[PDB]
């Protein structure tokens, strides 16, 4: 998900191109072409861009896939909920939403994002040692 | 065991409690389960002898033991031979110095300080716990550190702890929970922390288990629902003490 | 006067969140649970706006991403407490080989300073 300080999101400047700036330290910023919806469903009917993702997290993904070979495909959320475990307004069907519902679908294979620790959430799906404290 | 010249010993009952202790009780409150408590006459937590451990890392690879509810620490090699549980309490390594006497400091392992000693006037003088865990940290970060440090090595936590006060060490470098709360209980309040975990590991406390153990679903659930009801927080307050 | 807000504090947090659901568990905050409810934001950058324009007066969130935007923003203030001590993890599957090494690479990581340098790179950033 859009995580303020950890994922950065930029629209592409001219047609999929992401502006190689850098930092103020002499490291080049890395970012990753990026899927996802434009606005919410109300504001955004069907408006999916290829955009330019940074930030800490992808610099996380990016230290895990040089570390361990293996390629990657990031697309966006749908919306912009963690996801609840809510039943059908009629049917009463239970139904994960949001990075847990794409997760559980199998359209997601990784959820990386500054996900809480709780254990609802560790009763469906599994969890490495943390990386943060706060 | 009696004496030096024979190894016959007697198994003498004494009573145990403490911080940890508190979690072993709650964890049998709930997954009823059953256990023999005892103590570690071989020596410290665990340390490979040439591909030989010892403690309590002898005690569940060889799996004479279960588990160990005891602190421990979160490393590779010890990752390598057991099976953690999830941690609960945040804690990393520190160091101590009596920085209140009758601003920069040590601004972290990254300090000048760390570079050499001959690089300030004063030569100070700063150890570890002889064949403990942290030793094995400077080791694999700096190998430079534990030259140094093998001049300024001591015997005791608190003999440490008494030479800090009494001047006979300059600083000491120790765990963070441990270091805590030995200074929120101490008279004077000479000795001072550094940092909070900032420039450190930033591990957790867990619980060694044999390999792939069944335990290891049901453990977990109660460890984190235990830190999720405010249970956990109560027993912080009970052996955790913070002035100021 | 948290305990029995009333229209004065507006206090919420982003809707369908973890933060809802820690609040819940807590059978003696149902009273938050059910103030917050009618003023449930989509994301936190609404509440950030919100309470720029002086119309909130508290919003729970994590703590360094906070820490972080009161280093970005002068105005922007924290409390003092410091409470649900946990950690942050990754979203995984079920039981699969991309779980051993993962959590073997993240201690490997947290042991030697690279998350000192990420640090440098966005949190240990200030203005």
């Amino acid at each position: 998900i859009h995580q303020e300080p950890f994922v950065y999101v930029k629209p592409t400047m001219s047609d999929g191109t992401c502006k190689e700036e850098f930092t103020v330290n002499g490291d080049p910023v890395k970012k990753v072409i990026c899927t996802g919806p434009n606005d919410t469903s109300p504001g955004s009917p069907r408006h999916t861009v290829p955009q330019c993702c940074y930030g800490f997290c992808v610099d996380l993904l990016i230290k895990l896939a040089r570390t361990m070979n293996f390629t990657y495909e990031v697309h966006l959320v749908a919306d912009g909920k963690f996801g609840t475990q809510e039943r059908v307004n009629n049917s009463n069907k239970k139904e994960w939403n949001g990075m847990m519902g794409e997760l559980l679908s199998g359209q997601a294979d990784m959820i990386v994002a500054p996900l809480t620790i709780n254990n609802e959430r560790a009763q469906y799906i599994e969890f490495s040692k943390p990386f943060k404290y706060q | 065991k009696i004496n030096n010249s024979t190894n016959e010993g007697m198994n003498v009952k004494k009573c145990c409690k403490g911080f940890c202790i508190d979690i072993l009780k709650k964890l049998s409150r709930t997954v009823k389960f059953t256990y023999d408590l005892y103590l570690v006459t071989n020596g410290k937590h665990g340390k490979k002898v040439n591909n030989v451990w010892n403690g309590m890392i002898g005690e569940v690879v060889y799996q004479r033991a279960v588990m160990a509810v005891g602190s421990l620490t979160i490393n590779e090699e010890r990752s390598e031979v057991v099976d953690f549980s999830v941690p609960f309490v945040e804690t990393g390594i520190s160091v101590m110095v009596s920085r209140s006497n009758g601003v920069d400091q040590v601004t972290g392992l990254s300090d000048k300080k760390f570079q050499r000693p001959h690089d300030y006037s004063p030569p100070f003088r700063f150890g570890t716990v002889p064949n403990g865990s942290t030793e094995r940290n400077i080791r694999n970060n700096y190998p430079y550190m534990h030259q140094y440090m093998t001049k300024f090595n001591q015997r005791g936590v608190e003999d440490a702890l008494v030479s800090l006060k009494t001047g006979k060490l300059d600083a000491f470098i120790y765990d963070a929970a441990v270091l805590n709360y030995k200074a929120g209980r101490d008279e004077g309040c000479k000795l001072v922390t550094i940092g909070s975990g900032y420039i450190f590991a930033t591990t957790g406390y867990g619980i060694a288990l044999q390999k792939g153990s069944p335990w290891k679903r049901q453990i977990d659930l109660a460890l984190l629902q235990f830190v999720g009801d405010g249970e956990m927080e109560e027993l912080e307050t009970l052996w955790l003490t913070g002035i100021c | 006067r948290l305990r029995n807000p009333s229209d004065k504090f507006i206090y919420a947090t982003v809707k369908q969140s973890s933060v809802d659901i820690y609040f819940r568990r807590q059978v003696e905050l149902s009273t938050m649970y059910r103030h917050m409810e009618k003023h449930n934001y989509e994301s936190a950058a609404e509440a950030i706006q919100a309470v720029r324009d002086n119309k909130l007066h508290a919003f729970i969130w994590d703590s360094a991403v906070l820490e972080f935007e009161a280093s970005q923003k002068c105005d922007l203030v924290t409390t003092g407490e410091l409470f649900f001590r946990s950690g942050f993890g990754i979203g995984m599957r079920k039981d699969s080989p991309w779980k051993q090494n993962v959590s073997l690479s993240i201690l490997k990581s947290h042991e030697n300073g690279f998350m000192e340098d990420l640090d440098k790179t966005w949190v240990r950033y200030q203005e």
